[PDB]
DNA sequence: ACTCTCGATG
RNA sequence: AUCGAGAG
């Protein structure tokens, strides 16, 4: 669907750090491993959160109705 | 259940506070019983856990696939270099008094299922509800609010107990119980017996 | 026909069967606001009430025994020893 | 009062498979028809080889255990290493040897000797000093 | 069979199970929704009217209630669309069908009900959530996990059916059966595990830890025990605190190996008047064995005494092992380097003297056994090696593992997991075998198409080096996967053909009883057996006792 | 002061790292139980949804709609629902603000937690304002409009309990490790070989001392010095975190002295 | 084989002896052969036991082959139970099946035989030989819905 | 769904067991249990 | 251009098929398994990738090859029964009854068949921070 | 994502499973049981 | 569907009161009380606050069930000694004990950056 | 030596030495008659059946025989004496615990164990995975197998 | 020759 | 009513 507003196991907010993610990833050419360092996720958790998400509302967005 | 034939409903639900953590303070999203490894001899089920957690760590994706030279002491130097025990223990510590625990615990990420058996679809209770008209019997179904069989081995079950009374009760009051009237000649269903 | 009150040979104890029985009735009977031949002292289950009946063998109820060929032993609750 | 009182010499120390308790083999320096085993928490009182042990058998210094407080109390012990356990066999080896077996909640104690003031009692402290 | 025999009746249920550590054993965790639901007549006597008034105004959707009210001219009441719900002037002799209560005698149920065990009398404890919350040592006579089991509830409609259910069919009556003469139920999982890891004698327990534990008993006596240990430091051993939850009186000895009452592997076990001496507990002695502790404790101080044992000892070791902790990786089924090496080498000249009796075979030089081929006996030679093979690598690997082992502990304790499950994890899984021989040549002369034909080699015929640890090859993956095939296989038949011979020999001896003379007949008054047994016992009351007059020599029977 | 010691080791706006010296194990467990759980919040309790054209559904929106961060700061002047002899909700108690959006330009249409817009009277307490930690200053992203897709709703917030709904919590994780040494032997330690070359070494290590192999074991030691790490998600500040944790644990012990004085009524 | 042994001086002891095991059954002319010991000679066939030996020692052999089953998996099951079931079977004369073609037959009542595999053709056969039901059987009291003679309803209960 | 539309079914010595000629062919792992196991095949 | 070829049973009856495309080449590590050398020579065929072996259920198994075969064959029956994203389309579509997951993710250890599965694409479950401990005994 | 090979009756997704047969035209030869009276049979289907 | 509401854990319902006295049967001076809408976060503070106590004999709480919040602390203390006034001694102890800990968290907090 | 039997002699003799707190050295109040007679005295009571005509008796006496071996070969005079050291009071007692646990032991008319015979051997037969053995094994017996799969013969 | 749970089509 | 899939 759209990236979780929080992370399960701790509660950290990671909703506001999907976007950036994606920029880290494209943008500035670094891998998955140092753009989650970036964003302040440490704990493997928060960073399972963001690397493991699949965004699906992309495609979901490509109907008219 | 997990990815490796380990189904199981849950237990209980403990909040944060009385589960379990690490000095990270990462707390468990999910607690299985370690009883469920040996006898079902599901390796692949912790060697998941420990790729999956180095993957995690390193933000990379864990290569998973059957015949690959890829191994347990590989992915235990890759976790060591992250700076954690290489088999995937982590020292934690116990919710309710903040005591640690003396056994390690294995640890670490795993990607679990969610499968389509709930209980809240499952669970049926009856008392006195619609009968059939055939055999005037409980119908068949939890949709149609019926009764539950019971079957021939659960008689058995009655008559090795001893009890006589609730092997009636159980044919009688709790389905079909019916009167009937018989001629003492005859000794049939023949009798027109106009009551009142 | 019958069997004379000597020359019985049944057990004299009484069985589980013949308890759950006798207690299962004498409560049936007590569940109907029946006269109860023993101090309640406090007690309100029939079930418990029946069992505490029994404890002092203040049941008035008969056990015919019956033998494979027709014959029958009469054995009255308070004759019968209560050792279970 | 007290029911036996005797010096032993360290003659073995075994960790079997343990890491708090080693079953230690002991003989008496006085009687050399006496002798002793007792498992025994390194942990807290550690016993090397060749030690010189000052061991004794007391029946008192049931009630609840009270925290000792303050105390200001008759802990008549002052020794080093001091348990409380029952005494559950009285093995006679010959007529010039009987011995006798302790349990401290799973730590056990075989002592042999030979002239005993040690009855079937759940009296059984076992001071350790030295 | 349909609508005679057995059919579908009125007051039950059907719920998915649950373990519940604070529950008793003859308890059963009922939803409060089926609480609601399912109901009992209860007549209105002068010792409940109050009670059953307050019921029915509370009346239903609200538990503990009633659903309906019967008069004296046979009348129902419904206390969901009457009016009159509000006012109601109970008369003696009126019937209230009310919520099931605490308490109650209920009976719980799992399909399939193949012995008297699988349906036995619970007492219902109302709580949230939709599962049927059970006890832990009531697992093994209903043959139950929770990993999606449902289970059946039977609810009594008269005082004297309840009556058969609470002095028949209650589950602390259901201990000791009469089905093999022992206890059916006993401690298991982490209670086992746990009460493992508390006996041992490394084990001491600190002040605070020992009261929260002594105050979890409901037995307790209030009474402080005697600490093993008084200086240095204040400490108690698991056995010391764990023998508060045995009755006094009770009275256990049983030697193992080298048990010599001072025991330096603290093996065996002794208990003094409630008081465990000495040995580790584990399921030599709280399991469900024959002369096990829960045997000797229902034969002693009753049923009730040993329920509440259950009771006791899980919510103790529980609490202990709580607060301990216990878990298992990957690293409990890693031996060392060189006993890997050993383990490889092993397999490596089980190999090669499987190549020389081949070779040996091909030079014709094989004589056959006296009433078998010269192939069969090659067959059951290789087939012998390699299976030698399996366990000489897994004993090596099991000799590797330490005390601090999980795998190992588990093994121990008898919670779960035997030798084979490290062998086939640590060292290698073994050969592989379909219809009693090993995997037979589905192509012409060979297995697999990768192979060359007539290859009898080991690995052609379906042998495993590799370890669940190392990770199987192809071939190795494929045979295990034929296998494993024949196992569902034989699985499902083998649950078929039981499924029908356990109903045959039900309907066999179906009308057979002990009558009032001790004469085992049937319904046309046959004698099958004059003295039930041959001896006129109850199978529940007997327990293998040692005639030590057969044995010894004539010399020491006189002395 | 004379008790307990605080020793402030790192310090920011999310993050505090610090030693609790001369304290007992329960109250620190009891310390880390309480920020956890038992400190008041302010987030969505209530989503009245009007319009909903987009693809998520309504309750998977209000879902997170609970889960944003809201300011907390005098959260202590604000009341319960539960409390206030209102009905419902009023400005007493609860913090309205709404929610507006709809599909413009042809690209997709972000919805964040910035466009939440405050509509209840504040008055003049600092409360209900979505923290936006981000760096564009977007705040957390809710949802995603299309072309056309509207979503209108409005959303009242209530004072809850992280004990009650996870959405209520103030801290996220709480880092908490005492003897990194193992010198008390709280823990025995796993290993093939060597115990301590296979387990990693501890930060912590580098403030106490190394136990020495001529020294016997120190049975007659407790648990003096904790080393935490509080993180606060927003809602509230991280020395308001402990302080509030503090506080609470008081408070709540202060009840149960205040019941044991209530008690002893005829 | 091994073997325990009295020895001479009280104990047992282990004396091994040769054993002959075989594939092919023929009791009929195996143990009349001069040289091996005629009262020890035992088949798994329960079948020739009961041919040769007579009913009882097809029981024994009977018992002897079930109880090997129910050990031979590592379980066990008290003696009185596998007794009652061979008693059962070898009560008839012979040895009776636990088919339809065994215990089925019997003489018992219409009701009870109908409740297992040949129901119809039960009731049929009963109906043209005109049977008489004791109601005394079970299944047949279930089916009648009374309170079957089992355990609590073996007697009666009346007043004095 | 994609393991419905690569099914296989058969009516009726061992056509239950795993035959070595499935290697390629049949999925080893994936069948049913209980009743149709061995039957009702995978691609 | 001949390089791959379409072969059945029956042909496959008459070839030899090589495992790996490295046993056509002519001190180790003990950490790897233990694989037999190559005593073939003639080969006609190669295996493209064993892992082919398998089917859509089974490719969704981590190390299967570390598995006892019925804990695998279990695997390939429940996973048919998990909840996640069964289309895209699934709100424009009328069915009886459907499950999606709220917040679905692409597993930590996959394997290389998923992606021609579309698993990452379209996944089944999530990943959770399991332990595997004795707690409190529920 | 649909991969399609089904068909649509009545609204309802439809999939005809693969039906497993045996080859016709093909000649087999089987061995018959002791009792039996023939020993060896070869047999073919032809279609 | 049969889940309790969350509010449960904190709220008291109908009736039930906070703390619940009652005299210990077992052994003489001691007590059982109730402590109804809490968890271990007091239950393990309080018993560890009442161990300090030199004259207290007994002190241990337990959770019955974590399905309902509350649990049962018993305490036994010395003659001449209300438990009543242990379990008020080791509250205010915790009290004091909190408050201090805040003041030097807060002189500690002012001394910082960033 | 080690069979089923009913009631635990051991554990009673555990509890005598137990309940009265006998010493090991002590002599003991006791007689020879008191012993023998008092052993054989017991026999009398374990009843199994109540018949009063020689048919029953006799089944008696072959019913109760092996406990009765039992009996004698625990509670011999050498063996009470000088192994358990018993008193009066405590013989007494063992004697009439004796009696009382072997007259609950006996099966109570009315036990349904045809069924629970056909139980206690199917419900094993579920949990089961060179002869044939296990489940066909148990199908083969209970069809009376006409022509088994493994005829064998064992000759001595 | 065991209990359940859904779907489909007449 | 039948059939199909699934749960222990
Ligand atoms: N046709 C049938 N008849 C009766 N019971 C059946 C059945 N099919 C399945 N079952 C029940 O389903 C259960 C399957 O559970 P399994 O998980 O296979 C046991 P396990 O995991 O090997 O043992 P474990 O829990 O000791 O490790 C069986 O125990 C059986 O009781
Ligand atoms: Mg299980
Ligand atoms: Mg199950
Ligand atoms: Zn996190
Ligand atoms: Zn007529
Ligand atoms: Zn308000």
């Amino acid at each position: 669907m759209i990236v979780p507003v929080r992370c399960f196991s701790c509660g950290k907010v990671v909703g506001d750090k999907w976007e950036s993610y994606l920029n880290l990833l494209q943008e500035d050419e670094l891998d998955e491993g140092t753009a989650l360092s970036r964003l302040g996720l440490k704990r493997y958790c928060c960073r399972r959160m963001i690397l493991t998400h699949v965004d699906l509302i992309e495609k979901f967005l490509r109907y008219n109705p | 259940a997990s990815r490796h034939g380990q189904k199981g409903t849950i237990g209980i639900t403990y909040r944060r506070e009385d589960m379990p953590f690490t000095a990270e303070g990462i707390v468990p999203d999910l607690i299985i019983n370690p009883h469920a490894i040996p006898s079902r001899m599901t390796v692949a089920h912790l060697i998941e856990c420990l790729l999956s957690k180095v993957a995690a760590l390193s933000g990379n994706e864990g290569d998973a696939s059957p015949f690959t030279d890829i191994t347990v002491e590989g992915i235990s130097k890759l976790l060591r270099e992250h700076g954690y025990q290489s088999r995937g223990f982590e020292v934690m510590y116990n919710g309710h008094t903040g005591k640690k625990l003396m056994a390690q615990i294995f640890f670490g990420p795993t990607y679990y299922q969610r499968l389509r058996h709930m209980v809240d679809d499952k669970i049926h209770a009856r008392a006195r509800g619609p009968m059939q008209v055939l055999t005037r019997q409980p119908v068949e179904g939890r949709s149609r609010d019926g009764g539950l069989r019971f079957g021939e081995m659960e008689r058995d079950c009655m008559i090795a107990h001893g009890a006589a009374s609730f092997l009636k009760e159980r044919l009688m009051e709790a389905s079909d119980a019916f009167r009937v009237h018989i001629c003492g000649i005859c000794g049939l269903m023949t009798v027109i017996a106009k009551l009142n | 026909k019958a069997i004379p009150k000597d020359q019985r040979a049944t057990t004299p104890y009484m069985t589980k069967y013949e308890r759950a029985r006798i207690l299962g009735t004498r409560a049936l009977q007590i569940s109907m606001n029946a006269p109860v031949f023993v101090d309640l002292e406090g007690e309100t289950d029939p079930l418990r009430i029946a069992m505490k009946e029994l404890a002092e063998k203040k049941i008035p109820l008969v056990i015919r025994r019956y033998l494979p060929d027709g014959s029958f032993e009469d054995w009255s609750v308070e004759e019968l020893i209560v050792d279970l | 009062n007290t029911l036996f009182d005797d010096i032993f010499q360290v003659s073995e120390v075994d960790p079997g498979r343990y890491n708090k308790v080693c079953r230690i083999e002991a003989a008496s320096t006085t009687q050399d028809q006496c002798k002793l085993t007792l498992d025994i928490n390194v942990e807290l009182f550690p016993v090397a080889a060749q030690d010189s042990l000052t061991v004794t058998i007391a029946s008192s210094l049931t009630r609840s255990w009270r925290p000792p407080q303050a105390g200001d109390r008759s802990l008549a012990d002052d020794y080093d290493y001091v348990m409380y356990g029952t005494a559950y066999k009285f093995e006679e080896v010959s007529k010039d040897l009987i011995a006798v077996y302790y349990s401290f909640g799973g730590l056990l104690m075989r002592l042999e000797g030979n002239y005993l003031n040690n009855l079937k009692q759940e009296n059984a402290y076992l001071l350790i000093r030295r | 069979r349909g609508n005679l025999m057995g059919k579908r009746v009125d007051f039950s249920a059907r719920t998915v199970i649950s373990g519940d550590p604070n529950l008793e054993l003859d308890q059963v965790g009922v939803p409060k929704s089926i609480a609601k639901t399912l109901t009992y007549p209860e007549v209105v006597t002068p010792y409940n009217i109050d009670r059953l008034t307050q019921l029915v105004r509370n009346g239903p959707n609200e538990h503990p209630g009633a659903k309906y009210v019967i008069r004296d001219s046979g009348d129902r009441i419904d206390l969901r669309y009457s009016k009159r719900a509000g006012d109601i002037q109970l008369q003696y002799g009126w019937k209230v069908e009310r919520h099931i209560m605490d308490n109650d005698p209920v009976l719980f149920n799992r399909q399939p009900s193949l012995h008297k065990m699988s349906m036995m009398a619970h007492r219902v404890k109302v709580i949230p959530y939709s599962t049927f919350r059970l006890n832990l040592s009531v697992t093994s006579p209903y043959n139950a996990d929770f990993d999606g089991d449902e289970m059946n509830l039977h609810v009594p409609q008269s005082e004297e059916t309840r009556a058969e259910l609470s002095q028949l069919c209650a589950v602390p009556l259901q201990i000791v059966s009469p089905q093999s003469n022992k206890p059916c139920m006993g401690i298991v999982q982490d209670t086992l595990c746990g009460i493992r890891k508390l006996t041992l004698r490394d084990t001491f327990i600190e002040l605070d830890q020992v009261l929260n534990m002594l105050y979890w008993v409901p037995d307790w006596d209030g009474v402080i025990p005697t600490p093993a240990i008084i200086k240095p430091k204040p400490l108690w051993s698991g056995k010391q605190i764990l023998s508060v939850a045995i009755p006094n009186g009770i009275h256990l000895q049983r030697f193992d190996e080298g048990t010599t009452l001072l025991s330096p592997k603290d093996n065996g076990m002794l208990i003094i008047d409630g008081q465990i001496i000495f040995g580790v507990v584990e399921k030599k002695t709280v399991g469900s064995s024959n002369g096990g502790l829960i045997h000797v404790v229902t034969r002693e101080k009753g049923p009730q005494v040993c329920a509440k044992l259950f009771g006791n000892i899980q919510k103790v070791v529980n609490f202990w092992l709580l607060h301990n902790g216990f878990s298992t990786g990957i690293g409990d089924t890693i031996a060392d380097g060189p006993t890997m090496r050993e383990i490889t080498e092993t397999i490596a000249e089980a190999k090669k003297k499987v190549l020389d009796v081949t070779k040996e075979a091909q030079a014709n030089l094989l004589t056959a056994k006296h009433g078998m081929t010269l192939r069969e006996s090659f067959e059951d030679n290789v087939v012998r090696f390699l299976n030698e093979a399996r366990d000489k690598a897994g004993r090596l690997a099991e000799v590797n593992l330490k005390d601090l082992n999980n795998v190992k502990q588990m093994v121990m304790a008898g919670s779960k997991g035997s030798f084979i499950n490290i062998a086939q994890m640590s060292a290698c899984v073994g050969q592989q075998s379909v219809e009693g021989k090993r995997i037979a040549f589905g192509f012409v002369d060979r297995t697999l198409p990768h192979f060359s034909k007539d290859d009898y080699s080991p690995e052609s015929k379906g042998f495993v080096e590799n370890s669940y640890l190392r990770g199987l090859t192809p071939q190795e993956f494929f045979f295990h996967a034929m296998g494993g095939r024949e196992g569902l296989i034989d699985t499902a038949v083998k649950t078929a053909e039981t499924g029908y011979i356990q109903r045959r020999l039900v309907k066999a001896l179906e009308d057979i009883m002990v009558h009032y003379d001790n004469t085992t007949r049937n319904s046309l008054g046959n004698v099958i057996q004059f003295i039930y047994g041959e001896d006129g016992m109850d199978a529940a009351h007997i327990e293998k006792q040692s005639l030590d007059t057969i044995g010894g020599s004539d010399a020491a029977f006189e002395k | 002061e004379e008790g307990p010691q605080v020793k402030i080791r790192e310090a920011s706006k999310d993050n505090v790292d610090f030693i609790l010296s001369n304290v007992d194990l329960a109250m620190a467990n009891s310390l880390r139980r309480v920020m956890i759980a038992e400190i008041p919040t302010l987030a969505i309790d209530s989503v009245e949804v009007e319009t909903n054209t987009t693809v998520l559904a309504d309750e998977f929106i209000a879902h997170r709609l609970g889960l944003i961060p809201l300011q907390s700061m005098d959260i202590e002047q604000l009341e319960y629902s539960r409390d206030c002899f209102c009905e419902d909700h009023c400005d007493k108690c609860s913090v309205v603000l709404t929610l507006q959006a709809f599909g413009e330009s042809e690209s997709t249409t972000n919805v964040y937690s910035k466009d939440l817009v405050i509509v209840s009277n504040l008055m003049g307490r600092n409360i209900g304002h979505p923290i936006i930690q981000d760096k564009e200053g977007n705040g957390v992203l809710i949802c995603k409009l299309r072309k056309g897709q509207e979503l209108k709703l409005t959303c009242v917030a209530k004072k809850g309990i992280a004990k009650e709904h996870a959405k209520w919590g103030p801290a996220a994780a709480i880092e908490f490790e005492y003897d990194p040494w193992n010198k008390l032997k709280h823990t025995d330690y796993w290993y093939e070989q060597d115990s301590a070359k296979e387990w990693p070494q501890s930060k912590n290590c580098e403030y106490e001392d190394p136990p020495n192999e001529g020294d016997p074991f120190d049975y007659k030691a407790q648990a003096d010095t904790f080393y935490m790490n509080v993180e606060s998600v927003g809602s509230i500040p991280v020395d308001q975190v402990v302080v509030r944790g503090i506080d609470t644990l008081q408070k709540k012990v202060a009840s149960i002295l205040l019941a044991l004085t209530q008690m002893d009524q005829d | 084989y091994d073997r325990k042994v009295p020895s001479p001086t009280g104990e047992y002891v282990k004396e091994p002896e040769w054993v002959l095991e075989t594939d092919g059954v023929n009791l009929s002319e195996v143990m009349t052969v001069p040289g091996i010991d005629p009262t020890r000679i035992y088949t798994n066939s329960f079948i020739d036991i009961m041919e040769v030996l007579g009913i009882e020692a097809g029981r024994a052999a009977l018992y002897k082959e079930v109880y090997n089953v129910i050990a031979s998996d590592g379980s066990y099951v008290n003696y009185r139970h596998m007794a009652l079931l061979v008693d059962v079977m070898t009560t008839q004369g012979g040895l009776t099946s636990v088919t339809r073609h065994g215990f089925n037959r019997s003489n018992t009542g219409a009701l009870m035989r109908c409740s297992f595999e040949e129901t119809v053709e039960i009731l049929f056969e009963a109906g043209a030989s005109a049977e008489l039901d004791d109601c005394r059987g079970v299944s047949e009291n279930v089916i009648l819905g009374q309170m079957a003679p089992i355990g609590t309803g073996a007697f009666d209960v009346m007043i004095d | 769904t994609l393991s419905h539309l690569r099914r296989t079914n058969t009516p009726i010595a061992k056509p239950r067991q795993l035959h070595n000629t499935h290697w390629g062919l049949v999925c080893p792992a994936e069948t049913p249990e209980g009743q149709a196991c061995g039957l009702v095949k995978n691609l | 251009e001949g390089l791959v070829e379409y072969i059945d049973a029956e042909e496959e009856e008459s070839i030899l098929i090589a495992m790996q495309p490295e046993d056509l080449e002519p001190d180790v590590d003990p950490a790897k398994r233990i694989r037999v050398s190559h005593h073939a020579t003639t080969f006609t065929h190669c295996e493209i990738h064993p892992s082919m072996i398998l089917g859509v259920a089974a490719s969704i198994i981590p190390f299967p090859d570390h598995n006892q075969s019925p804990r695998n064959t279990y695997q390939s029956a429940m996973g048919k029964q998990a909840m996640g994203v069964f289309l895209t389309n699934y709100n424009v579509r009328m069915d009886t009854m459907a499950n999606i997951l709220y917040y679905p993710q692409k597993p930590l250890g996959t394997t290389r068949a998923m992606e021609y599965l579309k698993f990452r694409e379209l996944p089944a479950g999530q990943n959770a921070i399991v332990a595997i401990a004795c707690y409190s005994g529920y | 994502f649909d991969m399609g090979g089904y068909f649509i009756i009545n609204g309802s997704e439809k999939v005809l499973i693969a039906q497993e047969r045996s080859a016709g035209n093909i000649v087999q030869v089987f061995k018959k049981a002791a009792p039996s009276p023939i020993s060896h049979v070869a047999e073919i289907r032809s279609a | 569907m049969n889940a309790p509401d969350r509010f449960e854990l904190f709220l008291l319902g109908e009736g039930e009161s906070k703390l619940k006295i009652d005299p210990d049967t077992k052994a003489p001076n001691a007590v059982v009380i109730t402590f109804e809408k809490e968890d271990h976060t007091l239950g393990n503070l309080i018993r560890a606050e009442l161990l300090n106590d030199r004259k207290v004999l007994f002190a241990a709480y337990k959770v019955e069930h974590p399905f309902f919040a509350r649990f049962k602390l018993r305490i036994q203390t010395t003659e001449g000694y209300d438990p009543k006034d242990a379990l008020k001694n080791a509250c205010n102890s915790i009290i004091n004990k909190l408050g201090a800990l805040k003041t030097n968290f807060e002189t500690e907090w002012n001394l910082q950056t960033l | 030596a080690n069979w089923p039997l009913p009631v635990n002699i051991r554990r009673i003799i555990q509890n005598a030495q137990q309940t009265f707190h006998i010493d090991h050295t002590k002599p003991s109040d006791l007689t020879i008659k008191d012993i023998v007679l008092g052993v054989k005295d017991l026999q009398e009571n374990l009843l199994v059946l109540r018949g009063k005509n020689e048919i029953i008796q006799n089944a008696q006496r072959d019913a109760v025989t092996l406990f009765c071996c039992l009996l004698r070969s625990r509670l011999a005079t050498r063996r009470v004496l000088q192994e358990y050291r018993l008193t009066k009071q405590a013989f007494d007692w063992v004697l009439s615990n004796i009696e009382a646990q072997f007259l609950r032991s006996v099966v109570h008319p009315g036990e349904m164990v045809g069924v629970l015979a056909a139980q206690s051997i199917g419900e094993p037969a579920t949990q089961m995975t060179k002869v044939t053995s296990g489940v066909p094994r148990l199908k083969e017996i209970l069809n009376v197998a006409k022509n088994m799969k493994t005829p064998s013969l064992t000759v001595y």
